[PDB]
RNA sequence: UAAAGAGUAACGGAGGAGCACGAAGGUUGGCUAAUCCUGGUCGGACAUCAGGAGGUUAGUGCAAUGGCAUAAGCCAGCUUGACUGCGAGCGUGACGGCGCGAGCAGGUGCGAAAGCAGGUCAUAGUGAUCCGGUGGUUCUGAAUGGAAGGGCCAUCGCUCAA
RNA sequence: ACUUACCAACCCGAUGCAAACUGCGAAUACCGGAGAAUGUUAUCACGGGAGACACACGGCGGGUGCUAACGUCCG
RNA sequence: UGCCUGGCGGCCGUAGCGCGGUGGUCCCACCUGACCCCAUGCCGAACUCAGAAGUGAAACGCCGUAGCGCCGAUGGUAGUGUGGGGUCUCCCCAUGCGAGAGUAGGGAACUGCCAGGCA
């Protein structure tokens, strides 16, 4: 409707675009970005000073013509800044002490909602997870009972 | 309405008279569309810009049974 | 060919007795049968227009041909190139052979039958029927049909006058009205 | 008041008010008209002067009109400096050019056309005089 | 129109060999009997022209119009446009399918030795 | 006319109930069998 | 901006390509289109369509 | 607006573009609509039409304009000339740039051939240089041979949108 | 099927207007050629040095404004 | 070389449209016989064939018809270059160029080459 709104929505995606190049390899992969854009990514921070504004062109010029919510919406939860992505921590350690504790009562939801639970190792997780307690021992496995819980939250496959 | 814009009027129109001999290549009349044809030893370009085929003196026809105004160059 | 034989035998001749045509071959003669088919709704099913040239396939003896949209319009959802009826052209000694079904028996089956109509004419002498319950015909099946259908047929004659049909109708043998 | 409902454009160009004149002679009725003067007329005048020679003339007889407005105006509203677009929608006028004729008229005498357009013509703000249709 | 549909779509070519300034080898088909003409590039006036209506070659052939007695009539025009000098025409499609009796008019002229 | 594109043509022989014997280029199949036929048909009585 | 920039790579040896665009969008499928090479000197087809 | 070469400004009036098309390009062949009359079934103010005054008021991927019957509008087969190196000459701008471009060498597609094809009927669909990726070039390679690096060519590299 | 002091599509004859309409269409301007006469080559190419890039008014044809302006912007 | 017909052009309505008459030995257009040569997103109206039995119905050519379309004066008028003037929003004067529209009138074509048929 006017082409200076357009300029500052543009702009807004462009300072998005220097965002991803100033965030680390480990953590790129986590955002389900394209190959082509990925490709150009690895590019951006090995380039020269003045190649890096013609690599943020680059980068903003095929980031418009396609969505950019699910791209966005992703680098909110590796920031961990949407809302919904710490309610989503706090109910997954909201069901820990729900099956830590008992074992056997909270399994049911979890196979209920999620098909892809693989109870034969959540079972014997918990036995482990009872047994360290029980025995005031450090809690060298409860930290991989997060990680199982995380990892299956976004389709680990 | 946010008014007050406008293009850049590109130099179009009748440019080569009649009468007068021009080189071989060079362009008669630059137009939209087929305002002039192309007749004698005259070619007509992509955008419809008339360009002379040979050398000599460019004369203005009006032939056809549609009353169309040709263009053509004879030897001199 | 057999009413053309009919028409070089006894046609031709009454006619001259009947109009003093100082050509012979004045004589207006028939050019071509149209067959016109149209579906409820395109759009719906497309198989409605494939199941109405198969049966037009077979009211013929040759395959018809489908027609395309004639123009877009927004308001009634019509798009141009979209495939809207059926239809088939006869020519050459299709016209004779067709016009004996017609007249001899599809005719006489129809139901509350009590005459052809004898009005429906351009203004010129091109004479158009459009009939219901196209399965009268012995070549449609009853069993095979999935719903109720209609044919559009018209005939195609060089005569310069409505009137001038009338007699050509009637050696044709058209019944009545 | 009289304004034609759908206009082309809404607004159009000043325009000028030169040339000659193009309806010399009347073709409709026997008495009309014809402006000496040059300027414009509104639809308020025109309509004043309908008004004020219709209460002149009885419904025996016929009535013509030859002056459409066919010309929009706008005027630039208060405490605003030139620029800021073209002016706004006030009323509209009608171009004049002396010779051509403005009312026609038929049905009744001489004299009740006189007294009729005298009575038109101060409301008009030009000169007009009064002319008889002649043959062809 | 009958004439008028082959007249107009004729044309193109008649102002492509116009332009080109070269002369052109015109027919046109009739039911019974097909004629044959060479026109110079100007237009206003004939080089050779023989068809097959002249009893000099109308006494050996069968049949008037025919694919057979097309390459008589093709071969006729040619070899007498041989000594005329100008060793050289273009066809004309004329409005008509290159295929049937223009076949054997063009080629009895190529097969006589007419370069197009 | 183009063949493998047009239905069959075969010879088929029709005869309706009043006894009316005649060929007709139709595809209905190995016979066609009629109740009525263009005379002895009830139209010139009840008009 | 939709349209993919695409390169078309001789299906012959050498390395001489041509650039072009596709909207992959609508037509996925990768082109079975011939073109000049200078550098054979003859016509070779070009394939890998992006 | 713009005053009959070109060009000509304003907070002058109306608008559009940052694409798209591997077909919607080329060749060859073929064809010609809006609107209305009569007749015709579900069918109505289009369904597709049979007969008619109209040869384009229809259409021309999109805003407008100018053109388009030899159709540039419509359909089908083959198709990549939307090719490589060029390119006399002309026009437009102060210039960078941009556009037209006959014709030459090679290899092609179409049709029998004459010929056409260096993109789309045209006019907006774009970005010069510096510096980055790729391939080629033994072009160069700070002692010799390499290598690194640099150069050249094509190429994707801007909301450089001031 | 009848009727009405209501309205009216379309066509016909006449009358106008239109910068964004032209079945028509000037005077001038512009381009080129030929020619007698005149004009200190006043014409063009290149080189050196500049200045200037804030114009106002009047006439003519216009845009805006009320043809309101010692009004603005145009040739 | 005289008449008629056909093809390719000159010019593009004084070149056409409409009405009436005329033409079939010859030159043209419908109409017949239809294994094939040419290929379809659909038949031999309309384009490709091997045939002259009929007809000049439609079309085409020719002649007349001024109903329409069209061209078009002379004068007049609007406009305008140059210079001057006025009561200067617009006009006049001297001179030059001269509209559009309308009227009288014209107009039912002319011409080049070649081929065929009748004298
Ligand atoms: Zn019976």
């Amino acid at each position: 409707v006017s082409k200076s709104e357009i300029k500052r929505d543009a702009e807004e995606l462009k300072r998005l675009g220097a965002e991803i190049v100033d965030l680390g390899k480990n953590a790129l992969d986590k955002i389900p970005l394209d190959a082509d854009l990925r490709a150009a990514i690895e590019l951006a921070q090995r380039i020269k000073m003045e190649g890096r504004r013609r690599q943020l062109q680059l980068i903003g010029k095929m980031l418009r013509q396609r969505d950019v919510e699910p791209i966005r919406q992703a680098l909110d939860k590796l920031k961990n800044r949407h809302n919904q992505q710490v309610v989503l921590f706090h109910k997954l350690e909201n069901l820990r002490d729900r099956l830590i504790d008992q074992g056997d009562d909270a399994i049911a939801e979890v196979l209920n909602l999620w098909p892809d639970a693989d109870r034969q190792q959540l079972r014997t997780l918990i036995r482990n997870a009872k047994k360290e307690k029980e025995g005031n021992k450090p809690p060298k496995s409860a930290r991989q009972i997060f990680q199982y819980l995380r990892e299956l939250a976004e389709n680990e496959g | 309405t946010r008014n007050g814009r406008d293009s850049e009027a590109k130099r179009l129109g009748v440019k080569r008279f009649g009468g007068e001999s021009v080189l071989a290549g060079s362009i008669i009349v630059r137009q939209r569309g087929t305002k002039f044809h192309a007749g004698a030893n005259v070619g007509c370009g992509r955008d419809h810009t008339l360009f002379a085929k040979a050398d000599g003196k460019v004369k203005f026809e009006v032939k056809g049974p549609k009353n169309r105004k040709f263009i053509s160059i004879e030897a001199e | 060919a057999k009413l053309h034989d009919y028409y070089k035998d006894e046609v031709v001749k009454k006619l001259m007795t009947e109009f003093n045509y100082n050509s012979v071959m004045q004589v207006p003669r028939v050019e071509k049968i149209t067959l016109n088919m149209g579906v409820g709704e395109a759009i719906a099913d497309k198989k409605l227009l494939d199941n109405a040239a198969a049966d037009l396939a077979a009211i013929s003896g040759q395959k018809p041909l489908i027609t395309k949209a004639r123009k877009s319009v927004a308001g009634f959802k019509i798009r141009q190139g979209y495939p809207i009826g059926c239809k088939v052209t006869l020519r050459g000694e299709r016209m004779w052979e067709f016009f004996e079904r017609l007249i001899t028996i599809a005719v006489p089956r129809i139901r509350d039958f009590r005459g052809l109509s004898a009005k429906s004419f351009d203004g010129r002498g091109n004479y158009s029927m459009g009939v219901r319950e196209q399965i009268i015909f012995p070549e449609i099946d009853y069993d095979k049909v999935d719903r109720v259908r209609g044919l559009d047929i018209t005939i195609t004659t060089t005569a310069k006058s409505d009137e001038e049909g009338r007699a050509l109708l009637a050696a044709f043998d058209f019944p009545f009205r | 008041m009289l304004q034609p409902k759908r206009t082309k454009f809404r607004k159009m160009h000043k325009g000028r008010n030169r040339g000659l004149a193009q309806g010399t002679d009347v073709s409709f009725g026997s008495f009309g008209l014809k402006a000496v003067g040059r300027g414009r007329l509104t639809a308020r005048q025109i309509e004043a002067a309908r008004r004020a020679m219709t209460r002149a003339v009885k419904r025996q007889g016929k009535i013509w009109i030859r002056v459409f407005p066919d010309k929009p105006i706008t005027e630039k509203p208060l405490a605003v400096r030139m620029g800021k677009g073209k002016g706004n929608v006030e009323y509209w006028v009608a171009l004049i050019q002396p010779g051509k004729v403005l009312y026609e008229m038929d049905g009744v005498p001489e004299e009740l056309a006189r007294e009729a357009f005298k009575l038109a013509a101060a409301k008009l703000p030009i000169k007009t005089t009064f002319v008889t249709k002649t043959v062809m | 129109d009958k004439k008028s549909a082959r007249i107009r779509r004729a044309t193109r070519a008649r102002r492509k060999l116009q332009e080109l300034g070269a002369t052109r080898l015109v027919v046109h088909r009739t039911p019974r009997h097909i004629y044959a003409q060479v026109i110079a590039p100007n237009g206003s006036e004939v080089l050779v022209a023989a068809s097959t209506v002249e009893k000099a070659i109308a006494e050996q052939l069968k049949y008037t119009g025919n694919k057979d007695a097309a390459a008589a009539v093709g071969k006729a025009v040619a070899e007498r446009a041989l000594e005329k000098g100008i060793k050289d025409v273009s066809f004309d499609r004329s409005g008509f399918q290159y295929h049937g009796r223009v076949q054997a008019l063009a080629d009895a002229a190529r097969e006589a030795g007419l370069q197009f | 006319m183009k063949k493998d594109i047009h239905p069959k043509y075969e010879e088929i022989t029709a005869s309706c109930s009043c006894g009316n014997v005649m060929k007709i280029r139709s595809t209905v199949g190995h016979d066609l069998n009629l109740d009525v036929c263009s005379k002895c048909h009830p139209f010139f009585t009840g008009k | 901006g939709i349209r993919e920039k695409i390169k078309l790579v001789s299906s012959a040896g050498t390395g001489h390509f041509y650039t072009t665009t596709k909207n992959k969008r609508t037509k996925p499928e990768k082109l079975e289109l011939k073109k000049f090479d200078p550098v054979v000197r003859q016509h070779v087809i070009y394939k890998e369509a992006k």
